[PDB]
RNA sequence: UCAUGCUUCGCGUGGAGAAUGACGUAGCAUGCUAC
RNA sequence: GUAGCAUGCUACGUCAUUCUCCACGCGAAGCA
């Protein structure tokens, strides 16, 4: 149950990126929004973790938005 | 359905028709009795279908007044629950790469740019300090989402340029972090 | 043997090779359009008579020029040089040479031909209208011969593809002008013969792929300046080769060339009335019906049809700007508006409104919706545009800034994915899994669905046999009741609905049905049919779970639109969905044995039953505007008590100004729709059911004609087939003694169960076998032809075992269960498709289950036939969908009790989590 | 209720037939006594409902005309303002083009799609990808439908200014596509 | 921004009809009381 | 025999539920 689960996790960080106004970007959120599309689609699971990460980079790269150390901890 | 004069009073009239049966009294006492027992379960039976009716209405207002409030609340703090369920999601996953990334965020290592998926791609990584990088920087070759990345560039705090060599034990207090490592996925 | 060849090559510089065999016939298999007293069809056949000899130039380097020799009777022989003879002088006659040459014993007549071309252009045509994939050799070698592709070509991935590679459409424009030689040889061909004096048909195999003709084997010769061409089936059979291959593109160029520049057409100029007229007494001079430019002056609907469809070719013709609402300034009160007065439809002509009244004084809440509605002031006030993301011609932009769209990611409902994986579900290898996702789009998104209409290219139908299929189609469709209803009876479901642009600024369609009275809405209704109101439809963007990467963008037709069109149509449509039996299942319910009655009812009385199905790939985006102009006439052939010709014709001017050529609103800025359905009108189930059955009976029109005719062992069906060439290219009125008696064919033989763009065919497998029905491969072809789709393996199904049901029809499959110690069939649904539609959701709210106890209550009635599947995951989807709704009302009554200490427990919610709640649904009682 | 007309007889009914219920009166009379309070009651029961319903009905005709009255409001609301869009665009058309074009007509009509493409003051283009820059708007004055057009100013999709001079080969994968440049036309139309 | 149709489930209000029960008023047959 | 009370049948009015149909409002689901 590894792959749909992936599939899940991308639906979240994907509303989680555009709950963050990552839609006022263009270029950011087509990018976001062929990597989640791509994870969706996904037949390999290697694949969905290796797109799955850029996703997750996006997530981090604005890192006034989302306090990791309080959400992680 | 006790609680009520109405039921009350149709008890007793119910008594006293199991009461007289048994005696065989005149028939005419007994269909008068009948006649007044039938209207006070009549009376009842009014009052019965007034309680039924006020007390669906009652749970239809408290049905109402539940749902609004539950909406309320889900509509309101979307934006936390959003964001703690998909650290949930993610600590649940326990994968090498995403793991790796999140622990480096916590410290402050997030990268400038997308994670690259292909060779001739370029990332850039903000370094806070020099206990996190040499936790990740080893030798000329950068160990960041479960790959090799190629140092290809150390940009100081100051957009100046900083040669490999330059960051060392001592020379950490020196050099103007956090840096910017821009390496190249290998 | 050496002999015969230097006679054939005869008084000439011909250096030519054998064929055939050393004096011998050459078998061959070629298209005949032949129509004799025994047989008739448009037919594939064998005929070995002649004796081919390729002629070989620079040098042994081989060419495409056949001395075609035949062996005569010398009977006919002396016919077809005395009429020859007369024909010698025309260009557009191949050279003969008549020669009697002692081969066994006697002098035995021999008609030479001279550079012939290997196909003719009946060959063309067949191999263009009957496309197979698997053996379309006959097309790959003539697009080959005549430098339109190069032999590697054809080793592209699905290069026919219409959609795969677009490029295609190229390969056979470079057709074109050679076609379009051949169209002006055949009228210098029949002036010839109407010069000396010849009566005869011209058929499309005696018409090498040069325009010269060379066969006079059944011309009369009647008195000299009056013989009459025949010419019907010649122009109806070449019709969808004369679009598909683009030939009077050369009609764009100064004085009719392609190395010359376009014409700079005047802008002002609309009325482009006397260049239809000149186009068509140029290329169609001897075809005999009469052909209004402007169809406001055609007789009946089998008359605006033909004239349309020669409207279609011609408007290709003429710079793109000039059709469009005709714009005029009126003054009201004394400030001068610009409001439309008329309409140049591309394939209706130039429509000019009645009553229009110029110098008014006020305007009216009709005047004021009328004048909104339209694009006039809206366009011309705009600011001019030029997007480059589409191709779609762009009118103007309303702001001063483009609106990009987006689609968001859709919401988790983790609740029910942790239950269901607490459930066993969502292992790795389980054969239920998570397909349906709803996909989000970047910035572009309406746009790109929207520039998915450059799929609709002008297609010119074959009409001779489009105005049978039409009435055979009427046919299918005589069982209704229809007619025009006041405003006092026409039955709006949800007045909740937006109003479409610009009426959306101010309300919903509430607000228009009410703030305007019954009065109101009668007069703008009877404007309406005397007058052209175009509109503007907004491209809305659909918001659903899916499977597939495509933001669907609807059609949101504006009110001015929709109230006309539902007086206008509501009768019949409310008539069509309250019919049980009918090949339209529309309105039907799957539920309390729908589904098992529309199966009985399809599988009817045929005879050796194979059920077969299709889907068209973009049913509203590739429709050519030809079949839903006929959509439109066949629903409007029920208003012949209270509409006249003329009211009927605006009625269909109205349709096609702003639901076939509209004037869209994609995201604050306005296009131009080059055609197809608007899905979104008042009509587009029904109009998509029409489009259906068309195709369904063309494809079994060319399935019987194609066939030999000669190996039909059945002597009814030989004299089916017989007549029904008679009724498509030898009469122009309506037989119904013969549309009774083909419709009754197709019923016994071929049962339909249609609901938009999805039909389920039960047809005779030994009639399909022999060719006597329409098969897959006829639908495909027929597909191919006059839709511009090429209908992949993907869209199309066949079942040989029809006890298993249609393989998928609604996206719901059937299964024969054992209903209440019956045998029924059942519909279920994707079980990912239920699971998916758990698991994500449109909004926040409906992640939290105990507020929505109902989204799961109807889930489980879809997914309730799941559980007398075999498969056992396909159960437990049920099973899952009764613990969790059980789930839900624990936790419902428990947070109610915690929060008002009001115990909520009542005996009329455990049926929800019980089956025979669900049971109920599909046992026919209710 | 208890202020119906007739409710005073069932009243005084109900309190004779009360008085003979005790305090020592007639056995077989007392039973007139109830016939005649059951058929007052009877009486005004009828009463008390038909009152009841006629009630309801003037309740009913007083949600009826307040419905037209929000109708009627409504109605007046979107005549003036569907009425103060069309006088809002019919002060943007330049009357001296559109004149122009409208009486060189042969009858007044001329189609709808040339009002923009030979009266409107400023062009806006759209441009997917870079080569298509290039193709159409390249420069700061290009030429389209038979007139020269200045650019005036070229937003991205996130419609924030960038300089022609950041439009470049090299720097297009740092743009935020499509580029909506809006040029003004020249001269009118030279 | 979210169109046109069809189908189904849930709940609420209104009208009509049918079933059982209750009370009352009226009509016909027998018994008892005032005259 | 008039009037009143008791028993047996028919008609009308008002209430108490159960069910059927429709007219509408509200929430939700599927399908083209
Ligand atoms: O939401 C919808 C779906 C469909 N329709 C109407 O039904 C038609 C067919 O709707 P389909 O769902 O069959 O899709 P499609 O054939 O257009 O495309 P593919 O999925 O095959 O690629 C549409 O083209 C439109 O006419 C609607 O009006 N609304
Ligand atoms: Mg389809
Ligand atoms: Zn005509
Ligand atoms: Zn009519």
């Amino acid at each position: 149950s590894k792959m749909s689960d992936v599939k899940c996790t991308s639906v979240v960080l994907l509303s989680v990126l555009q709950q963050l106004r990552v839609e006022s970007s263009s270029k950011l959120w087509a990018q976001c929004v062929q990597l989640h599309n791509d994870i969706l689609l996904a037949k390999d699971t290697t694949e969905a973790f290796e797109k799955m990460v850029s996703l997750l980079s996006v997530l981090l790269s604005m890192q006034g938005a989302v306090d990791i150390n309080k959400l992680c901890e | 359905f006790s609680s009520l004069p109405s039921y009350a009073a149709f008890a007793t009239a119910q008594e006293a028709y199991e009461q007289a049966v048994a005696n065989g009294d005149s028939e005419v006492v007994l269909k008068k009795l009948k006649k007044s027992l039938n209207v006070a379960k009549s009376e009842f039976d009014r009052d019965a279908a007034m309680q039924r009716k006020l007390e669906k209405m009652a749970d239809q207002a408290m049905t109402q007044m539940y749902k609004q409030a539950r909406s309320e609340d889900k509509r309101a703090k979307v934006t936390s629950a959003m964001q703690t369920m998909l650290f949930t999601m993610l600590r649940k996953l326990d994968n090498d790469a995403l793991n790796n990334i999140i622990n480096n965020a916590r410290d402050g290592c997030v990268p400038l740019n997308i994670i690259p998926l292909t060779t001739a791609a370029k990332l850039m990584v903000v370094i806070p300090d020099y206990n996190t990088y040499k936790n990740t920087c080893d030798g000329t070759t950068f160990t960041y989402a479960s790959a090799l990345w190629e140092i290809q560039q150390v940009v100081d705090a100051d957009s100046k340029i900083v040669q490999l060599s330059e960051i060392s034990m001592d020379n950490s207090p020196n050099l103007a972090w956090p840096l910017i490592v821009t390496a190249l996925r290998a | 043997a050496q002999s015969f060849l230097n006679r054939v090559c005869g008084v000439s510089a011909a250096r030519l090779t054998p064929c055939g065999t050393g004096t011998s016939t050459d078998v061959v298999y070629r298209a005949f359009d032949i129509y004799n007293d025994k047989v008739a069809g448009f037919a594939k056949f064998l005929k070995t008579n002649c004796c081919r000899f390729q002629e070989k130039d620079e040098d042994d380097n081989l060419i495409d020029s056949y001395f075609v020799v035949k062996r005569h009777t010398f009977s006919n022989y002396q016919h077809e040089e005395t009429i020859y003879n007369l024909l010698k002088d025309c260009p557009a006659v191949a050279k003969h040479d008549f020669f009697k040459f002692r081969i066994d014993g006697d002098m035995v007549p021999h008609i030479s031909r001279q550079r012939l071309t290997k196909y003719t252009m009946a060959d063309l045509v067949y191999a263009l209208r009957h496309f197979d994939e698997g053996n379309c050799d006959t097309l790959k070698e003539i697009l080959v011969t005549y430098n339109c592709c190069d032999d590697d070509y054809f080793n592209k991935k699905d290069w026919y593809d219409f959609v795969e590679n677009p490029d295609i459409l190229r390969v056979y424009a470079n057709l074109g002008e050679r076609v379009r030689q051949a169209l002006l040889k055949t009228v210098q061909f029949c002036d010839a013969m109407r010069n000396a004096g010849i009566v005869g048909v011209l058929t499309l195999d005696n018409q090498d792929l040069n325009g010269n003709w060379y066969d006079f084997g059944d011309f009369i010769q009647t008195t000299p300046g009056s013989g009459v061409p025949v010419v019907d089936s010649y122009y109806s059979l070449l019709m969808p080769i004369l679009t598909l291959t683009r030939a009077l593109t050369a009609e764009s160029h100064v004085d009719t060339d392609l190395t010359k520049p376009y014409i700079k057409w005047d802008l002002l100029k609309y009325d482009f009335t006397e260049e239809r007229l000149k186009l068509f007494d140029r290329y169609f001079k001897y075809w005999d019906q009469t052909y209004h430019p402007n169809c406001v002056n055609c007789l009946d609907d089998r008359c605006i049809l033909h004239c349309a469809n020669f409207n279609v070719l011609f408007s290709t013709v003429f710079p793109p700007t000039s059709f469009g609402p005709l714009v005029r300034k009126i003054f009201v009160d004394g400030v001068p508006f610009v409001v439309s007065t008329g309409y140049h439809f591309r394939e209706l002509g130039v429509v000019h409104n009645q009553d229009v009244n110029l110098h008014s004084s006020r305007l009216s809440f009709k005047e004021l919706l009328v004048y909104a509605a339209d694009p006039a002031m809206h366009a011309a006030s705009g600011n001019l545009l030029l997007d480059k993301r589409t191709t779609c011609f762009s009118v103007a932009a309303l702001t001063n800034n483009v609106a990009f769209q987006t689609v968001k990611p859709g919401n988790f409902n983790k609740d029910f994915y942790d239950f269901a994986v607490s459930k066993g579900f969502f292992k790795e290898g389980s054969s239920v899994e998570l397909k349906h996702f709803f996909f989000a789009q970047d910035g572009n998104a309406a746009i790109s669905d929207y520039d998915y209409y450059r799929y609709n290219l002008p297609t010119m139908c074959d009409i001779r046999q489009l105005l049978f299929v039409v009435e055979v189609v009427d046919k299918y469709f005589d069982c209704y009741d229809g007619g025009c209803i006041n405003a006092n009876q026409v039955i709006v479901n949800n007045l909740d609905k937006s109003a479409g642009f610009p009426f959306n600024k101010w309300g919903k369609a509430r607000l228009y049905y009410d703030s305007m009275s019954y009065e109101d809405q009668d007069a703008l209704f009877a404007y309406t049919k005397r007058n052209v109101i175009p509109t503007i439809t907004q491209m809305n963007l659909k918001y659903a779970i899916s499977a597939k990467n495509r933001a669907r963008t609807v059609a949101g037709v504006s009110i001015c639109s929709t109230m006309t069109n539902r007086q206008f149509h509501q009768k019949l449509l409310k008539s069509i969905a309250a019919t049980r039996g009918a090949t339209v299942v529309i309105g039907t319910s799957k539920f309390y044995g729908g589904w098992h009655n529309m199966l009985k009812t399809v599988y009817s009385d045929v005879e050796n039953p194979h059920l077969m199905g299709w889907d068209y790939p973009k049913c509203d985006r590739a429709m050519p505007n030809m079949l839903r102009i006929m959509a439109s006439l066949v629903l409007a052939r029920k208003h012949t008590t209270c509409c006249s010709l003329s009211h009927r014709f605006y009625r269909l001017a109205n349709e096609c100004a702003q639901v076939l050529s509209e004037m869209v609103m994609c995201g604050g800025s306005l296009y131009v729709k080059p055609g197809g359905t608007s899905s979104g009108d008042a009509t587009t189930a029904y109009a998509n059911s029409v489009f259906n059955i068309c195709q369904a009976v063309t494809a079994n029109v060319n399935a019987l004609l194609s066939t030999d005719g000669n190996k039909i062992a059945d002597k009814y069906v030989r004299n089916l087939q017989h007549r029904l060439y008679e009724c498509l290219y030898r009469n122009r009125d309506v037989d119904t003694d013969f549309v009774n008696e083909f419709y009754a064919y197709l019923r016994k033989h071929f049962s339909m169960m249609i609901l938009s763009d999805d039909a389920v065919v039960c047809f005779n497998s030994t009639y399909a076998s022999q060719g006597l029905v329409a098969s897959i491969k006829n639908f495909k072809s027929v597909l191919y032809y006059q839709n511009n789709v090429f209908m992949s393996e993907a869209k199309c199904w066949t079942e040989t075992d029809l006890t298993k049901g249609p393989h998928e029809f609604c996206s719901q499959h059937t299964m024969l269960v054992k209903q209440g110690d019956d045998y029924v069939y059942l519909p279920y649904p994707d079980p990912s498709r239920i699971l998916g539609a758990g698991c994500f959701v449109d909004d926040i709210v409906k992640t939290d289950g105990t507020l929505m106890i109902e989204r799961f209550v109807s889930l489980a009635i879809d997914a309730y036939p799941l559980t007398k599947h075999p498969n056992q995951e396909y159960a437990d989807v049920f099973h899952l969908y009764l613990q969790y709704i059980r789930k839900l009302h624990d936790e419902l009554t428990g947070h109610m009790l915690d929060m008002y200490s009001v115990m909520l427990t009542n005996d009329n919610t455990s049926r929800y989590w019980e089956p025979e709640f669900y049971e109920a649904m599909y046992t026919p009682h209710t």
